[PDB]
């Protein structure tokens, strides 16, 4: 489903600035 | 999942945290 | 030099990309 | 890390590869 | 809600580019 | 809101601008 | 500076997940 | 025709990934 | 085109190359 | 050249908004 | 301000809170 | 090309719409 793919990658970004020097695991 | 969590509706930053890897 | 926060962001798009219905641990440091 | 490799040179698809979870 | 919030991320891309160093006003009310 | 007025159709540049601090 | 232009992007996504129902003037100078 | 733009917005950033020295050609519908 | 082959279902990397313009 | 990478994505997303109807091509040479 | 203080390091979400319109 | 032109200082609204294909 491509509304979950668009969905999925601005998740990563929040991830990204959420965890900071953690890091984080994406795991659809 | 985190897309069936977050998708769905807004997850605010404490949810997000979930995923973190600390 | 390179701005690592920003080259980050594109990184982990990137990833996102590729790696598909596997997902990826995201790891700086 | 990824940080190291890819944020110094471009890093292809196929490099890129290297940090997925499959 | 989620289609709003991921349609007003791409929004304030889009005001970023357009205004330029005159800035923004971003007030999703 | 900026929200109604252009996530339920494409803003146009001049709407866009109505945002500007210009 | 194009170094501080691909800053901003980032900045104002960020603002944008940060800021939430608040909003927020994006004011470069 | 929103949906048509957010996904057009991704597809652009994924060819420019994709296509590398190649690039390539995007015509929205 | 694109839009109407990957705005749907997901295209691959593979169906992305495509329209690449080599 | 990770900086004309990273120059290079932010840039396919302006003209994505930028040419609108048009579409365009994306050469990087 | 803001480019001053988060382009030339990083800016945590809770520095760039600061910078909201609450 | 527009990598050249746009990379070390800002390209306009104007300057990046000569890259499109009208
Ligand atoms: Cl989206
Ligand atoms: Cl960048
Ligand atoms: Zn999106
Ligand atoms: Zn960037």
């Amino acid at each position: 489903f491509v509304n979950q793919h668009l969905c999925g990658s601005h998740l990563v970004e929040a991830l990204y600035l959420v965890c900071g020097e953690c890091g984080f695991f994406y795991t659809p | 999942g985190i897309v069936e969590q977050c998708c769905t509706s807004i997850c605010s930053l404490y949810q997000l945290e979930n995923y973190c890897n600390c």
